[PDB]
């Protein structure tokens, strides 16, 4: 069928967490808030990834 | 049996690979190339459009009538004649090209590297035979224009005005069975995973259709700039636009400058990316280093070649060479369209990446190649992203109704168009305030400057994704919708103070 | 007699065909290209603009006086001796060129096709025996330094102080009689049916005249921008910028690149559309397979050239070959200009539509150029209808006098320009809301993507009128007059909200 | 002593160009060249940056490690045999190089174009017999896949996970000492009177150093966009940016294209500008005549080269040429830099000038060359008035505080970075309305359009200052500007005459 | 001096420049109601007439 | 540290060199009341002065 939605930033934080444990770290590619770069624990980002993945096959 | 076409190719013609003759697969293959329901005609929106004069040119298949006036009944040696005084280059073009010179092409000895002309030749021979067309030990003494402008080795009369045809991709494909069948198998290779694309696109094979299905090409009054569209869409009707009529030279369609007229511009600048890429510059500075006669497989031998160009790029899969461009295929030029980039992790898109590495191993390393490719895709989704924080602002506009004229002056597209919001119908029609500033704005931002920027990131051209395409131009486009939506909030905020005053 | 010379510029010098010599049609070519009323000089706004430094370069004529030093006195053979080292290119690029070897084009055999040259020497020195240059019997030894510098073969010494001048289309002209009387019959053969441009343009014979001629580059203060206008507008008075100095070779003047420094830009892109297109990709793909030595008659047959060239198509009249390339104008460029859109079907335009038919019959059929040449034109028309409906409402805000800070802050252009709307002027000169940006927007919508769409469909570039170049470009401009034309409407209705309430 | 190199190289290393052996010169060379004080490692904010999987060869000498696999120990023979398999076209273009073939330069003879090479082969041999890498009869034989990936003249195994290096600029410098000599006499030669530029910039020989100290590289979360800004700045790390590995070509460096990809392009269109104009246009059409694979110095002459190209203006200085190309930089590309339209008066810059009229001497007059150099300074300084008049309006704003999003919605940039007004970073940087629309107009009609007028202006194209590039685009801007400011003047008019209404 | 003609009445003019005055063609350039305006070949000649006749 | 001088006023500067205090000449880059700004050379060689002393 059909993919399900992910946007870059998502697409970004997911590749960016290959060949990592789930409680590292990484920094955004894309996001910048209060004058720093967002960072992202991987374990997160994996899970939001594995959620959209089934929420459509 | 033609050992560079697919397998999925014969299977959607229901042919056996062990038992099919070349006339039988031609016949398969004009069958579906022919047929309306997979491409073929005026298309499903034909009822909104009519040819215009060099339509006849572009859509020969389902346009073209011979000329009235020249009432003439002519043989093989009078178009040759006549011509010299009507068309005299078209002649001398054809004089010196391999299709006249077929003698020449015999007289190759095996070490002279152009020696798999031969083979070829008598590959095209091989063909013809099968189909009847020639005698089983009588050799093809030219193509000659009565060949492909009336009917492949006619030796009686015809009518000027009645025989004479413009030679589609199936008059090719008759003698060119190869070529032609590799070309048509983009129809069954160009499969996404996720309906990305409709099943054979984007490809060749299907670039016409494309075009003609493309509604506001069919809905705009504009014929004249609908058929500039049509110009760089042609390869589906017809085989010269890489190799060009009248001397068909395959060293010619093997140059970058060969794919420059269509794969450039606002919305994919592959000629500029590459030309200022370090590949296209010394490709630029050594092509006169290279001998571009010499066939793609033995380009980077034989040929010298020490830079890659499109067709070798383009062309080359799992080692070998063929006309279908589309089995490597993975983020299609736009960035930004459903389902693409949350492909670009499948094992579809990673196989097809190993294909790539593999293209560029046979000069830089693997660690390398595989290193600027993972720049080249996060960059890319790095782009997409700032497309679509600034997407999000001028959509969440177009859902509140607050964009200039959206509800004042915003007039319906041309039929059989429906009103939307950031569709492309808008960069080739505008009425009123249809599209908005911002809702064009934004559409540029994916469809030209994220595209381009992509394809600065495919064809390695620093400049092309941060300062001069790409990301200078991105940043301008956001840091304008920002300017705006919060100039039209203040705005918004300073009518509703006057409306509380009243 | 030149054959290749029309009859209305020997009716214009007053001269018969047939009679005249050499002397007298160069004579009164040179009276009338060194006239004032005929374009020559500083023109009519010259008490606005002074020269700059490098303006003795591109007009000679009127500001060239030679170097106070060096103080030198020097034959034909110390031109050479000196600057072999003081500007060491200069000799070697001339000692390689033509006009240094011509003892090399008398030995040329009749069967190679480069023989036509001899017969030029030889029409040259016919040239100069009638100017009183040459000997009935004295062959020319040379073209050197002293001849285009101080004078046409000079016997004796020359002062490099009072004698030097800088060789201008006269000058040539003396010895390349037909190519300066080709070029300077722009001035007759380029007449508007309906006065739609000034009589001889546009054309490389009034080039300088008509820079001279605008009001913004005699107006505006910043000289060395203004220069560089001039220096894509020195044709009239120098020979040197399709072939160059020193090698003067005509066959880097039959190569596209020669056109290109000139005919480029926002407002022209003429070497973006033909280099894009199939015509000029095939001519930088085969550049190599054609012989460039070859003259523009022959290029098509015995030079191997399959692909149109800049030089190749504009050149060509009629079947021949001249330095005019006025005779086969239609659109002009700027398919804006009043007249010419409704001229384009007139028996005229139809004449010199049948002469570009002849050119692409060469080599396409005629059914196929005349289905092209109509897209065309049609195409040409459905940008000028986007353009025209979108200056119907900026044009309508400026007469309404709501165009932003009209009535607040809009200074006058320097003198002697007037004010107006949407005037060229608005291009080079700019100054608090004059132009405003709406104003600026469908100016630069009609003079440069307007203009670019033409070019690009008359020369092939498909993208060069739709994507990139002209549609594209003029579909957002329109869109970005609508959206603001609606905003400040909003605006103004917000301002009688506001005035209302304070009644 | 080398006679190309500078004496302020040699002043700043504290060598006697006279008795300085060529070991000796390498090593004060390479000391401050792998000095993180003298622009190598990551720099002052690499705490704020990481590398990425490229950044190992953007800049070897930081971040490079030999692959893992495949584990195994190898010969000179064996790097040659193997990768002609494994990396076909390299071992290829190395085959059909000067680096593979050094006996055909020993048979070089004295009436050849390209004799001059001999002799830089014997200067490279001596300057190996100084360091200790070559016997003083022993010949350099060949210089292969071993000599710059592993070590120079090695005889031995060599581990392919462990002595595998990217070859730097020092690893060619340790034969081609003068060409590393003359390039990092940059940092000596480029001085700026009055600090316009920091010392020894702008150059090749710190074009990475530079790239790593521009705070929105550093900054910003992008890193594949940040790279694409490093891989036009490794000149400082590598030398295969104009002579491309791995046919290591002297006559394609020579060309044009060498130095198109980074010298392009919004804030800096060279080969935009160089092309279209006529000594360019002449450059495409004359190059089957000239004879690109003789040297620089011979090009006008053996060469038969009539239109000047990239490296014949920039390389050459006083008559001789080298790869130092800082010495005769006047406007340095970015007319807006404080200080430098005031230096353009200087006996500093006016003696850079009388070498520019020099190298344009070679063709043109002395009269002509001043003619045209006095319009571009005049011209380049016309431009900047007119960013500066613009300037004026959109900085008013941001003291008084009327940009758009200015007090509710200008986020700060990332770390390290500090707000400004007009700054850098809002060119590879922008979230809510930080910069403004206005801001980052005049930002551009300094940073690409006055930048791009120069140029058009520096390398004779008529177009690129005036209707194309340079004064047609600025005029947009100016004019835009302008539009804008009224329009907010008179829209904050109006919502005084509003609060008016509020006072009632 | 030619009198004005607006470009989209020279396109519907050369679209109707074959036909009778009676026959129905499509515009080139404009778009009223989501559809092609449809032109009258009667209305656009004689637009184009009475402009000729006023030189 | 160059004292800050504006491009305009360099303009005005190079126009005024081996000129009179009391000659006038015109801007290269001003235009007032539709006519180019007229400079007399005594004013800005006296700005220029300042600056560097
Ligand atoms: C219509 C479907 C086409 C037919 C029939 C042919 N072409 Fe092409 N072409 C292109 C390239 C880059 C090459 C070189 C391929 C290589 O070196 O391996 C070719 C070559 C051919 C040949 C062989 C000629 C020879 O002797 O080498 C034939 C018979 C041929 N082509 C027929 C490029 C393109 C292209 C651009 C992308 C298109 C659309 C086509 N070719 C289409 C056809
Ligand atoms: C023989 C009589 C000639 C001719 C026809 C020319 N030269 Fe000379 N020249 C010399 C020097 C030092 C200059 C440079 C002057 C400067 O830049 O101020 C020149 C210049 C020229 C020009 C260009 C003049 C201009 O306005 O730019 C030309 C067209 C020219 N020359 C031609 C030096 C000498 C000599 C000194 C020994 C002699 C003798 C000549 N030149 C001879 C000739
Ligand atoms: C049969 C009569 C043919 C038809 C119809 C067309 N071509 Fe052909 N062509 C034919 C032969 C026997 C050969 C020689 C073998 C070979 O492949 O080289 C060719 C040659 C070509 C080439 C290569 C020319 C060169 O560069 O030397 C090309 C690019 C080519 N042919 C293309 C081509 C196209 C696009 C056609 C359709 C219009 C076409 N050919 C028709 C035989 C026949
Ligand atoms: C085959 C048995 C090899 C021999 C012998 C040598 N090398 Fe090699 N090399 C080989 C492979 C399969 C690869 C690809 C590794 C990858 O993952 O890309 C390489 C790689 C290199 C590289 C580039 C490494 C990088 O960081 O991209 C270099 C510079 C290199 N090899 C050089 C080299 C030298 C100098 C050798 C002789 C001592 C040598 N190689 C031997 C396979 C083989
Ligand atoms: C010592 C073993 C060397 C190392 C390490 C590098 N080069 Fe070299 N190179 C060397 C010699 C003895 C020669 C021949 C003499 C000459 O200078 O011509 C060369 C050649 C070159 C050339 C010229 C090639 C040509 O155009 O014919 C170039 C441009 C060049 N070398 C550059 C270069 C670079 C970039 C290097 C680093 C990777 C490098 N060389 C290493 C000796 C040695
Ligand atoms: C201009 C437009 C246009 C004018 C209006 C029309 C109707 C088309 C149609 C398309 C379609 C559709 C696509 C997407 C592909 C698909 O299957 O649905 C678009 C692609 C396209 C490419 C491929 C870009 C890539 O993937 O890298 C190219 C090379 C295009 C170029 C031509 C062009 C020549 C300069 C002009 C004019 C247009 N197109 Fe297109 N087209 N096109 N196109
Ligand atoms: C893009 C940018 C960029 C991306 C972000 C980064 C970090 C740089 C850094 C700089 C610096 C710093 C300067 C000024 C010089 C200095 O030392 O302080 C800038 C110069 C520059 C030029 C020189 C222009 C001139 O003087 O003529 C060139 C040619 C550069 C080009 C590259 C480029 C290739 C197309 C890309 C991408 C960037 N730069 Fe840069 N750089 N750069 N640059
Ligand atoms: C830039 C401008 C400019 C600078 C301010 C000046 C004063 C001119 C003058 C003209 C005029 C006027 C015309 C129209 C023709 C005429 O007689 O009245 C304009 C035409 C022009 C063409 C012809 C275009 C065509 O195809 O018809 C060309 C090739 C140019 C070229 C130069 C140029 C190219 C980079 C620059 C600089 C200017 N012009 Fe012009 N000119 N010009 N021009
Ligand atoms: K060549």
């Amino acid at each position: 069928s059909s993919l399900a939605p992910i946007s870059a930033k998502d697409m970004l934080d997911y590749l960016a967490c290959k060949d990592k444990k789930p409680t590292d770290v990484v920094k955004s590619h894309t996001e910048v808030e209060n004058g720093k770069i967002v960072r992202v624990k991987c374990g997160d980002i994996v899970a939001l990834v594995q959620k959209a993945r089934e929420q459509s096959g | 049996d033609i050992s560079t076409v697919p397998d999925e190719t014969y299977d959607a013609l229901k042919l056996d690979r062990g038992k099919a003759t070349p006339k039988e697969t031609y016949e398969a293959l004009v069958k579906r190339y022919k047929d309306p329901a997979h491409g073929a005609g005026k298309g499903t929106m034909g009822d909104y459009w009519e040819p215009i004069a060099i339509s006849i040119y572009m859509d020969p298949n389902t346009f073209y009538k011979p000329p009235v006036s020249p009432k003439e009944v002519a043989e093989r040696k009078d178009c040759v004649e006549c011509h010299s005084d009507e068309t005299p280059v078209w002649v001398r073009a054809w004089k010196r090209s391999t299709h006249a010179n077929l003698d020449k092409i015999r007289n190759l000895k095996s070490d002279d590297p152009l020696y798999y002309k031969k083979g070829k030749l008598e590959e095209v021979e091989n063909n013809l035979r099968s189909m009847g067309k020639l005698g089983e030990k009588e050799t093809l003494k030219e193509v000659g224009c009565i060949d492909c402008h009336v009917d492949v080795n006619k030796k009686d009369k015809a009518d000027h005005t009645k025989d004479i045809r413009m030679p589609t991709a199936d008059t090719c494909g008759t003698c060119h069975l190869r070529e032609f069948a590799e070309r048509e198998s983009e129809r069954d290779t160009m499969v996404w995973p996720n309906g990305q694309w409709p099943a054979g696109r984007p490809s060749h094979a299907l670039d016409y259709t494309a075009n003609i299905e493309t509604t506001v090409w069919a809905a705009m009054p504009q014929r004249e700039v609908a058929e500039g569209c049509t110009m760089c869409h042609t390869n589906q009707n017809k085989c010269d636009n890489c190799h060009t009529r009248h001397e068909f030279s395959a060293a010619e369609s093997r140059k970058p400058e060969a794919c420059a007229t269509c794969h450039s511009g606002v919305d994919h600048n592959n000629w500029e990316a590459y030309t200022m890429s370090k590949h296209g510059k010394l490709a630029e500075m050594n092509r006169d280093k290279w001998n571009w006669e010499v066939r793609l497989k033995d380009a980077f031998s034989k040929g010298g070649q020490n830079a890659p160009t499109c067709a070798a790029c383009h062309m080359e899969y799992e080692g070998e060479y063929t006309h279908n461009i589309t089995r490597k295929t993975r983020w299609a030029n736009y960035p930004f369209v459903p389902g693409i980039a949350e492909n670009i992790t499948s094992d579809w898109s990673e196989a097809r990446l190993d294909s790539w590495v593999l293209t560029c191993t046979q000069c830089h390393s693997e660690r390398f190649a595989r290193s600027y490719l993972d720049l080249m895709d996060k960059g890319t989704l790095e782009g997409l992203a700032k497309y679509q924080e600034a997407n999000a602002i001028v959509h969440k506009m177009y859902e509140d109704g607050t964009l200039t004229g959206q509800k004042t002056n915003r007039p319906n597209p041309p039929e059989p168009e429906k009103p939307g919001f950031g569709i492309f119908t808008q960069l080739f029609w505008s009425k009123g305030n249809n599209p908005a500033s911002l809702e064009l704005k934004v559409l540029e931002m994916a469809e030209n400057n994220l595209a381009k920027m992509h394809v600065g990131l495919a064809h390695v051209n620093p400049g092309g994704w941060t300062y001069t395409e790409g990301w200078g131009p991105m940043n301008r486009a956001y840091v304008e919708i920002q300017d705006e939506y919060t100039k039209m909030q203040e705005l918004s905020a300073l009518q509703a103070r006057v409306n509380k005053l009243e």
